[PDB]
């Protein structure tokens, strides 16, 4: 079966690194509700 | 705090850092002219420039660093082909070498505004907060900018102090870099005279340059200055993104219709080359100024060169390619081989016929043959239970004329099925799809993806003019509305609407 | 320009001149042209670096066990060819008798052992001769 | 189509989320009630027509 | 407030932050140049669209 | 020339709900665009 | 800061306990310098090695 | 707060959501098998089970499934080759399934306990300090493990409510599932007896049920549980990791070597049937008997079966495959085609002579031609200027008995080199490097990947052993030391050490 060869790569940093991005901002303010 | 679509607005107060903020931004642009040039380098294929010139192989950016009058790159390959080669330090790499090291010099200054602020410069002697005025500024950026297009006019396009723009033929064969000469009448005003192009920045510079010296000497007047809210530092984000997204809509426009300063030699045809059959007006041209000169067909159609053959494709046109099929266009063909001729259909009787079909927004155009006013008589039948007009019976033969395969004919109706779907894409072409893995369906040039990537931004810079120039006006009412007002909105308030000096 | 090192030969194996009609002597004038014949690159011993040569050398394949003897390019095979050359004369002393003049040299490139084919090479340079007799 | 050809939509058989389907049943039963029980076999079932009744008769 | 040598430099060009000239400006001085520049991009838009053709122009190829 | 301290950068304040919606909308534009990029 | 954050006579009489108790060392003066001296001491004889095999005064 | 390392130490205080941090690790690795297997049963290739098997096809989790009693593969291939008909719900693509849909339940059980602890069971009555009792625990968890056991011996291997496990013949061909009979004897303790394994778990299970019912009854002595300090969760913890990691090196070994518990046809050749040379004492003996009997050698070597001819393959012994060369064994020779015979080399002369080299720690063995008793007569030279053991000069014939390409002798001696490098792995095999992509350097099956996986993983549990041994042992030194004690350290006073009493 036929593929692009490279969506597995682009198909996968286009589903995490913009996630990633989202998860590292929930935690902050986690510990700042937290006052710490 | 802030939201996330939010977080730049912390150097919207300060400007110490503002200059910070551009320059790791100009690192970073910097650092991909480089960054991706190298890399375009590194897949080029020198071998044949007229075969597969440098905007079949998905090249984006190396014309635009081309079309000035670069072209050694330390290989012994030149893309104009002019020898006596000796670059030094501009080459291809040493344009994008450069962009490396500068960017890397940006970064080491972007740093350095970042930890020092407050360097004297950004308050107002009135009070210690960060101000900076805008419109004296105004006349020191662009008295810069109208020194700079006065250099790009006359010391970089004319000659004295710098190599030409590229300028080709009509018909593009020769093009190579030479120094095109300032044409000031109304000639230049056409944009594929490139005379107009050095008569550009001279002229616009010029009045760049009294723009920008009138600039300084004036102040705004108040009934702009809380008009336009020009205090205001995102009073230049809106308004300046205006004059960039109409800034991109003349080259998404530029690029794609085709100018002097979009050449064919490296950046393809130009899509309106088969509405008209532009390039199948000269080699049907030059083969009947040779045909009745004094030479046969196949004799002539052998002083055409190749690359007007290679203009007059269907798989060179900018049309075909789609959002998703993504690539080269060698990924889409593979690597041009050769000619093989032009393909004349000729019946049992003479009764000459031809195939000039497949438009641009068609994907399978279906076979007709037809004659010299329009009536049909031969296709490819569907359906072969009440077929008058197929080929088998019509009996039709290929004289496949000049070329590669130069006197060859086919009677064979199994192979006309061949040559007839060849001669719907112009000029047929012999490749080679397997050294590159290409597939068999089209892609498009840079000349197609420039265009879809600078109208798509351009409409998405609209959307920032109307949210910063909401913005703008209205600062005040931003973070929401003083608490009643239900006098200044119930009808009798005189006579003006939202008055608070009046009967009300 | 191109971005290939294709490994020039100027052999001189068995010249045998030939020359235009009846010459008393070179007079800085006449022509000398034939070919001789060349030698090859691996010389029975230039291994790649898989060890893949015909004269001896582990021949046609090392360390793909089991796709080892499909590939094409261990033909390792030697040739004793003839060509075009040119050689002219043009300055000739009298005394130490030494004579020189231009050459016109046209030969083949590299087969590494049989890779490629070859290419075309005009090296064109002074002779510089030296002349004594009975 | 009802005659023989088993149009492929599961994303094993090498279709995208795009176009992968429930691919509905078939055209020789018509409207009649075929459930899991009154196919002889579930390959008898899968081939003609069987998964889509059940994602429909239990969705509405 | 970090006074260097680039600083003692550019502070007479940023010395002036709100200071605007009253009475009318320069917004008459303003229309009459630009109202000409709206019929300027007027006149570019169908030399391009080939709308006013001028003899020896030719908005084509044939060109150099 | 010399050192100082910030009177800026307020923090973000990306909430536990919004968390949830960022999530889901990459994750619908990764079941949308996936096939595309084969 | 001043005060040591571990004491060296718990240290060493583990040591002194683990081998020989005469054979530890009592003083951290005494001992670092001993972990300064014996990769350094031992690596230029290793690079006196290659130095000497330079002229081909070989192993044996 | 706590390091990075130390993170899951809050679950070491409440044995609230410890049920809860191993349920979701119990739905993790459960949600692994499913979910492996189910990518296992998509790349499978069942129209030749003898000549590329499942272990060939680079298949980690479908021996381990198979070699119980399940072969119902749902397409109606079954794996032994005699699948009778729809085999019901044990099929893998269900067994695969339930793994899927209990560690889905796992998972719902493991979002329970955290959201819910103090559920009155995690604290002692004299207190309400969260603490459990962990020997009496001891007790009734491997009272549970007796009784499974047990049932795994009996109620499982030998046919009493349930199917055998796989049992082949030695020099696996027909290997196929059948109960096997416990037997008791000495004879079930050499592990290629499948009898023990019946005998094991039955005889296992009983003093494992002989275990937890006296350990319920009974309490450790105080002079263990403050010695082994037995309150504590982290002492047992290391005991376990310790315990775990004899119990991987054993798989480590069994595994490699070969055991009953690991056969032939769905692990592979197991490294040392080349060392002896295994499979060609019994190729060679059979066609020795048919010999006996009277038949020609060309219409003999055919009543040998291809499948002992693809045991005495270097390619599919486990040996050879590097850490890096990455995939499938299908991705270092491609399909097996078909056998092509076996090569026997003449000379001019007879003078019968063979090859029978390629040992499994080389890579590339030179190719030497060799007689009865072991002087050469034949190589391939490596320099051609003073050779007289040359192939060209003796002028060797091959004959190639049996196969697909029976009869066909070669007398030219460029082709001769190509066989020559065939004999040498055995007997050659054809094959078809372009469906695949198989690039042509050899791979490892499942019974190489298996052992490196577990003695790797059995050394990296060893150091935590000694990790967690030490900090149950030194729970209250383990935030530095009390301050001085110089008087404890300093010698000759009294008396022995770490006595306060001199
Ligand atoms: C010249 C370009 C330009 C500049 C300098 C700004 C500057 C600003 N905008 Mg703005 N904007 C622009 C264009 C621009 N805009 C355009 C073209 C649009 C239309 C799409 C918008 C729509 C817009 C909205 C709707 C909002 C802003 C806001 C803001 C402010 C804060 C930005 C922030 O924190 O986002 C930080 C951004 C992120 C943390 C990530 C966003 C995710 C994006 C999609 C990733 C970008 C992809 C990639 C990295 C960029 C490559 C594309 C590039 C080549 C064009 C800041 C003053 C906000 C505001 O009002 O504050 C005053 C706000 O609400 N902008
Ligand atoms: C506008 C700038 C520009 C232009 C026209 C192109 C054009 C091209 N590049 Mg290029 N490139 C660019 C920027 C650009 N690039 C940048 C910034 C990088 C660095 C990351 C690269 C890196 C790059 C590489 C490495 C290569 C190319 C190649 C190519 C060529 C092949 C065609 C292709 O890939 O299209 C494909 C285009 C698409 C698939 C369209 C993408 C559409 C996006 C994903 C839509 C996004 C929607 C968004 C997620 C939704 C928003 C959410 C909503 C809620 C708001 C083509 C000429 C290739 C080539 O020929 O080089 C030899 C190649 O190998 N490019
Ligand atoms: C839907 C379109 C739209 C909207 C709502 C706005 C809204 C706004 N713009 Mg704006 N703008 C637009 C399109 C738009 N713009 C376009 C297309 C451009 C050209 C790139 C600009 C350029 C622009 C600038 C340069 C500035 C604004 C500014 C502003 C703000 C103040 C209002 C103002 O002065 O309007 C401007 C009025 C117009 C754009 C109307 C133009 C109508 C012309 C004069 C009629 C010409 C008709 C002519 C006979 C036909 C010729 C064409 C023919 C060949 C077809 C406001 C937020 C100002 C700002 O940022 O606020 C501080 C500002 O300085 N705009
Ligand atoms: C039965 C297995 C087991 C269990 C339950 C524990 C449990 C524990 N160990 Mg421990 N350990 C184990 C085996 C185990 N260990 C082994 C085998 C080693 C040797 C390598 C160690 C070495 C070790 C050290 C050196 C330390 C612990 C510590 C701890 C405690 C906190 C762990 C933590 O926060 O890390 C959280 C881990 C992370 C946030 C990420 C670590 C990055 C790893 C490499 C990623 C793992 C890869 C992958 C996801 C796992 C797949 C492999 C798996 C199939 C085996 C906890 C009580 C710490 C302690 O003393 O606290 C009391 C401590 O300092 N352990
Ligand atoms: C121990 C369990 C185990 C076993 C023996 C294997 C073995 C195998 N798998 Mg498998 N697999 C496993 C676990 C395992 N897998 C897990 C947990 C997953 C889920 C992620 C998979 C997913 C998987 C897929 C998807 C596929 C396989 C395939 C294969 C086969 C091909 C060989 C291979 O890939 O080796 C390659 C092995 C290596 C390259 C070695 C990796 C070494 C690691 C990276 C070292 C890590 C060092 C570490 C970073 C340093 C620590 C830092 C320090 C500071 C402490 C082979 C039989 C393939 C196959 O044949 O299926 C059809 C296949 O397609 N596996
Ligand atoms: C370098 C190896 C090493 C070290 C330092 C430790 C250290 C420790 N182990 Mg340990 N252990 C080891 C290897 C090691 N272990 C091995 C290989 C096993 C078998 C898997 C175990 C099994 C084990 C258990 C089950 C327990 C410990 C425990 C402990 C702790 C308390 C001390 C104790 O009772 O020792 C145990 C003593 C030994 C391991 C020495 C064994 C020496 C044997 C008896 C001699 C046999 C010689 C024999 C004649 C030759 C036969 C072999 C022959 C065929 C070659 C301590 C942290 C305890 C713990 O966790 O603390 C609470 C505990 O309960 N260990
Ligand atoms: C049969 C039965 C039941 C018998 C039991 C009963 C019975 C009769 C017993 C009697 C038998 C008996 C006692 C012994 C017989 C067995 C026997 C002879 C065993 C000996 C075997 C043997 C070869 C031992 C020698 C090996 C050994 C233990 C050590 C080697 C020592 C050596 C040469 C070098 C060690 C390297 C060295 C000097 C290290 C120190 C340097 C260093 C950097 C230290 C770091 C350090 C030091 C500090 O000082 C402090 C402070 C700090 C901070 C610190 O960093
Ligand atoms: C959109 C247009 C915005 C309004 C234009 C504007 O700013 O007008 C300000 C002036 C009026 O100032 C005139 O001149 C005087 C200017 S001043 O006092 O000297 O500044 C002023 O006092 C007087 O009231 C006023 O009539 O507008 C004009 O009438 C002059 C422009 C005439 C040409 C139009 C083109
Ligand atoms: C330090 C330094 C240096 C260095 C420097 C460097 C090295 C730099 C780099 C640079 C670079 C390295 C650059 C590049 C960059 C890149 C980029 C920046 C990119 C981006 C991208 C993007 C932006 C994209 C986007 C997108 C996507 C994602 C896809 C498609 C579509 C779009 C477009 C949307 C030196 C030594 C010299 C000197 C000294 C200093
Ligand atoms: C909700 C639910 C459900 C579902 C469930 C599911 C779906 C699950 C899933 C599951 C899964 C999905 C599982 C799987 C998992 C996986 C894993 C867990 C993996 C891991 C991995 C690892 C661990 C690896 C590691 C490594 C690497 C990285 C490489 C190699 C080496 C090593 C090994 C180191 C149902 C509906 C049914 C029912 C109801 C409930
Ligand atoms: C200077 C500085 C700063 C800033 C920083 C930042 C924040 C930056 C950012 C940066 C950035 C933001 C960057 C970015 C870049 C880009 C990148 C990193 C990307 C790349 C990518 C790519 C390349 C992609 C993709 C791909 C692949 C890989 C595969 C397929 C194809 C493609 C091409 C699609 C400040 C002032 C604060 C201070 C300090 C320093």
């Amino acid at each position: 079966m036929e593929v692009n060869d490279l969506g597995f790569v682009a198909s996968i940093l286009f589903v995490l690194v913009p996630s990633v991005f989202l998860l590292i901002l929930y935690i902050q303010t986690q510990s700042r509700e937290g006052k710490e | 705090g802030l939201p996330w679509y939010r977080v730049h607005t912390v150097v919207l107060n300060d400007p110490g850092r503002l200059i910070s903020v551009h320059l790791m931004h100009t690192a970073l642009v910097a650092g991909w002219a480089g960054s991706m040039a190298l890399y375009e380098l590194a897949v080029f294929d020198p071998s044949d420039p007229v075969l597969n010139p440098m905007w079949r192989q998905g090249m984006f950016v190396m014309p635009f660093m081309a079309r000035l009058g670069v072209t050694q790159s330390w290989g012994g390959w030149s893309l104009t082909g002019e020898v006596a080669d000796n670059p030094g330090i501009w080459s291809f790499e040493g344009v994008a070498a450069t962009h490396i090291i500068l960017s890397g010099l940006l970064f080491l200054a972007a740093v350095w505004h970042w930890v020092y602020w407050d360097l004297e410069l950004f308050t107002d002697p009135r009070t210690g907060e960060p101000a900076l005025d805008l419109p004296k500024m105004f006349g020191i950026h662009l008295f810069l900018s109208g020194l700079l297009c006065f250099g790009f006019g006359a010391f970089h396009l004319t000659g004295l102090f710098g190599p030409g723009m590229w300028v080709s033929d009509p018909y593009g064969l020769t093009g190579s870099i030479q120094p095109v000469a300032p044409s000031w009448g109304p000639e230049g005003f056409n944009p594929f005279n490139a005379g107009g192009i050095a008569a550009h920045h001279i002229a616009a510079g010029i009045v760049g340059i009294i723009a920008g010296l009138f600039h300084l000497s004036v102040r705004p007047p108040q009934r702009l200055y809380k008009a336009l809210r020009m205090g205001n530092i995102e009073t230049v984000l809106s308004s300046s993104i205006a004059a960039v997204f109409f800034a991109a809509f003349v080259v998404a426009g530029t690029m794609w219709y085709g100018s002097a300063a979009t050449p064919i030699e490296l950046f393809g045809p130009t899509r309106y080359q088969w509405d008209q059959g532009y390039f199948q007006q000269e080699i049907q041209r030059r083969v009947q100024s040779s045909i009745a000169q004094g030479d046969s067909p196949s004799e002539a159609w052998s002083k055409i060169p190749e690359k007007l053959a290679f203009y007059d494709y269907v798989g060179n046109s900018p049309a075909k390619g789609g959002l998703f099929r993504v690539g080269p266009m060698n990924k889409g063909d593979g690597i041009a081989q050769g000619w093989l001729g032009h393909p004349v259909f000729t019946d049992a009787e003479g009764r000459e016929l031809t195939v000039r079909r497949l438009p641009n927004f068609f994907e399978t155009f279906p076979v007709i043959l037809t004659d010299a006013d329009g009536v049909i008589r031969a296709d490819i039948p569907f359906r072969r239970a009440e077929s008058r007009y197929s080929f088998e019976q019509t009996g039709v033969t290929v004289s496949l004329y000049g070329g590669e395969l130069n006197g060859k004919t086919f009677t064979d109706p199994a192979s006309v099925k061949k040559y007839a779907r060849f001669a719907q894409q112009g000029e047929p072409f012999a490749f080679d799809r397997e050294t590159l893995g290409s597939d068999g369906v089209f892609r498009t040039s840079t000349r197609g993806w420039f265009t879809f990537g600078h109208a798509c931004f351009a409409l998405l810079f609209f959307f920032g003019h109307i949210w910063h120039g909401s913005r703008t006006i209205f600062r005040d009412v931003f973070a929401g509305v003083e608490a009643d007002l239900e006098e200044q909105v119930e009808w009798g308030n005189f006579q003006k609407v939202g008055d608070q000096t009046t009967r009300v | 320009g191109g971005e290939q090192v294709p490994f020039l030969f100027t052999i001189k194996g068995l010249v045998a001149t030939s020359q235009p009609g009846l010459t008393s002597i070179n007079t800085s004038t006449d022509f000398s042209g034939d070919f001789n014949v060349p030698s090859y690159r691996g010389s029975t011993f230039l291994d790649p670096k898989a060890r893949g040569l015909a004269s001896g050398y582990d021949n046609a394949v090392a360390l793909p066990a089991t796709a080892d003897e499909e590939d094409y390019v261990n033909a390792n095979v030697k040739l004793a060819d003839t060509k075009f050359k040119a050689g002219h004369i043009s300055l000739q002393v009298a005394k130490v008798d030494g004579e020189t003049g231009e050459i016109a040299g046209i030969f083949e490139s590299e087969q590494p052992s049989d890779n490629d084919l070859g290419a075309k090479e005009a090296v064109e340079v002074k002779i510089r001769g030296a002349f004594y007799a009975r | 189509d009802g005659i023989r050809e088993p149009v492929s939509g599961s994303l094993l058989y090498g279709n995208n989320i795009i176009t992968a389907a429930v691919v509905p049943s078939s055209n020789a039963i018509g409207l009649h009630f075929y459930p899991i029980w009154e196919a002889a076999n579930i390959d008898e079932w899968l081939y003609n027509g069987g998964p889509y009744q059940l994602i429909v008769f239990h969705f509405l | 407030a970090q006074r260097t040598w680039l600083g003692d430099r550019l502070r007479p060009l940023n010395s002036e932050y709100g200071k605007v000239a009253p009475g009318w400006g320069t917004t008459p001085l303003m229309g009459v140049f630009m109202g000409l520049f709206f019929v300027f991009l007027l006149i570019i838009l169908q030399i391009y669209n080939s709308s006013l053709i001028l003899e020896n122009v030719s908005v084509d190829w044939a060109n150099l | 020339m010399d050192r100082s301290r910030n009177p800026n950068k307020q923090p973000v304040e990306l909430n536990r709900t919004s968390l949830y919606l960022g999530l889901l909308l990459i994750f619908v534009l990764g079941i949308l665009f996936s096939s595309y990029f084969f | 800061q001043e005060e040591e954050t571990y004491n060296i006579v718990a240290a060493h009489g583990y040591f002194g306990r683990l081998i020989f108790q005469y054979a530890s060392f009592n003083n951290s003066r005494a001992l670092h310098f001993f972990l300064g001296a014996w990769p350094v001491v031992g690596i230029w004889f290793a690079s006196l090695a290659v130095a000497c095999f330079a002229f081909n005064l070989n192993g044996f």
